């Protein structure tokens, strides 16, 4: 969602689980 | 979505005081538990993690060796799990693959140097 993000879980998780 | 973890995160020292933070440790969110796990070679933690205003905090749980994060290195891991649980938010600049930590308006530690 942004540069890294990972401010909520799900956008953390969005990110890791890539 | 939220199950992918073991993920070597290879964390880096930005901040001037973080630059004693040890031979290398591996931060892996664990997003299966829901949990923050950060081993190395000498250092064993889990933690909890929440978030408040975007900052991304972890309450941990860590056994850790002395002498193998030497001592100023011990104190750099304090500090950077400190910053978690004060609220360390995941984002910089010029990054959109790699992570990384930043709390009080700076960025003192990253997962990975993408940057």
């Amino acid at each position: 969602s942004e540069t890294t993000l990972l401010e909520d879980e799900k956008s953390l998780v969005s990110y890791l689980n890539y | 979505s939220s199950s992918n973890s073991e993920k070597e995160w290879h964390i880096v020292p930005v901040s001037k005081d973080y630059f004693s933070i040890p031979n290398d440790l591996l931060w892996s969110f664990n997003t299966t538990n829901k949990s923050i796990n950060v081993y190395s070679k000498c250092i064993s933690g889990k933690a909890v993690y929440s978030f408040n205003a975007g900052k991304f905090m972890g309450n941990f749980n860590v056994k850790e060796v002395d002498g193998c994060f030497m001592d100023a290195q011990k104190i750099a891991i304090d500090k950077l799990f400190s910053m978690l649980k004060d609220g360390v938010v995941l984002k910089g600049n010029k990054i959109n693959d790699t992570i990384l930590i930043e709390k009080d308006g700076e960025v003192k530690l990253k997962l990975i140097r993408g940057i």
